[PDB]
């Protein structure tokens, strides 16, 4: 889940 | 009834889907980063293609097709999974896949962004690196020729590519029908080689 990081922000 | 209470824990409470917060609860559940390998061949599993989702179908689908209804039962098949993942074919698919996850569907985009297909592509040759990876990851982030993006065709021969030539070189043709990128990659990993 490589985007996850940036949709949690 | 195990799978259903398993569903709920980490589903959205408005959409009929795992989100992104469920989804960072349940790869901390499961003991695993979100961005590592198994996650991805979970997915893989699931059939999700959006990545940071699974929609009620696809978790149950894919629950069922690894025979779990828990996050016990789900790590139990990591070994397993990580075999198969292993086997040609399995591999095939497991690398098609890996291109229409990575692919914003939800604007959507066509091609893959450079970095996540950076990233992927890392990712989804971790069982197996092939010679001519890590330099053609350095090209990559250097991006000698600007590139935008990573297109489905690209990505789909570049399986072969590795396949074909190096370590040596010996069988790359400049006149070979390759995505031109290679023949960009081919030239700076030449001249590389000479300045090293």
């Amino acid at each position: 889940m490589l985007t996850l990081a940036s949709k949690l922000k | 009834q195990r799978l259903e209470e398993l569903f709920r824990r980490y589903k959205d409470e408005r959409e009929d889907a795992i989100l992104e917060e469920g989804m960072e609860r349940f790869c901390n559940d499961l003991c695993v980063d979100p961005t590592e390998f198994r996650v991805l061949l979970l997915a893989w599993k699931f059939q999700a293609a959006t990545m940071c989702k699974f929609t009620r179908k696809e978790f149950f689908d894919g629950c069922k097709a690894i025979s779990a209804d828990s996050i016990d039962g789900i790590c139990a098949r990591f070994p397993s999974l990580l075999t198969e993942a292993k086997q040609e074919d399995k591999f095939k698919d497991l690398y098609r896949f890996t291109f229409q996850f990575g692919l914003d569907s939800e604007e959507g985009q066509r091609s893959l962004h450079r970095e996540i297909a950076i990233a992927l592509w890392k990712l989804v040759f971790t069982q197996n690196n092939p010679p001519v990876l890590d330099q053609w990851l350095n090209f990559l982030t250097e991006n000698p020729s600007g590139i935008k993006g990573i297109s489905r065709d690209t990505w789909n021969m570049f399986l072969n590519f590795t396949q074909v030539i190096g370590p040596d070189l010996s069988n790359y043709s400049e006149d070979e029908a390759w995505p031109s990128l290679f023949d960009t990659f081919v030239e700076w990993e030449m001249e590389r080689r000479k300045r090293e």
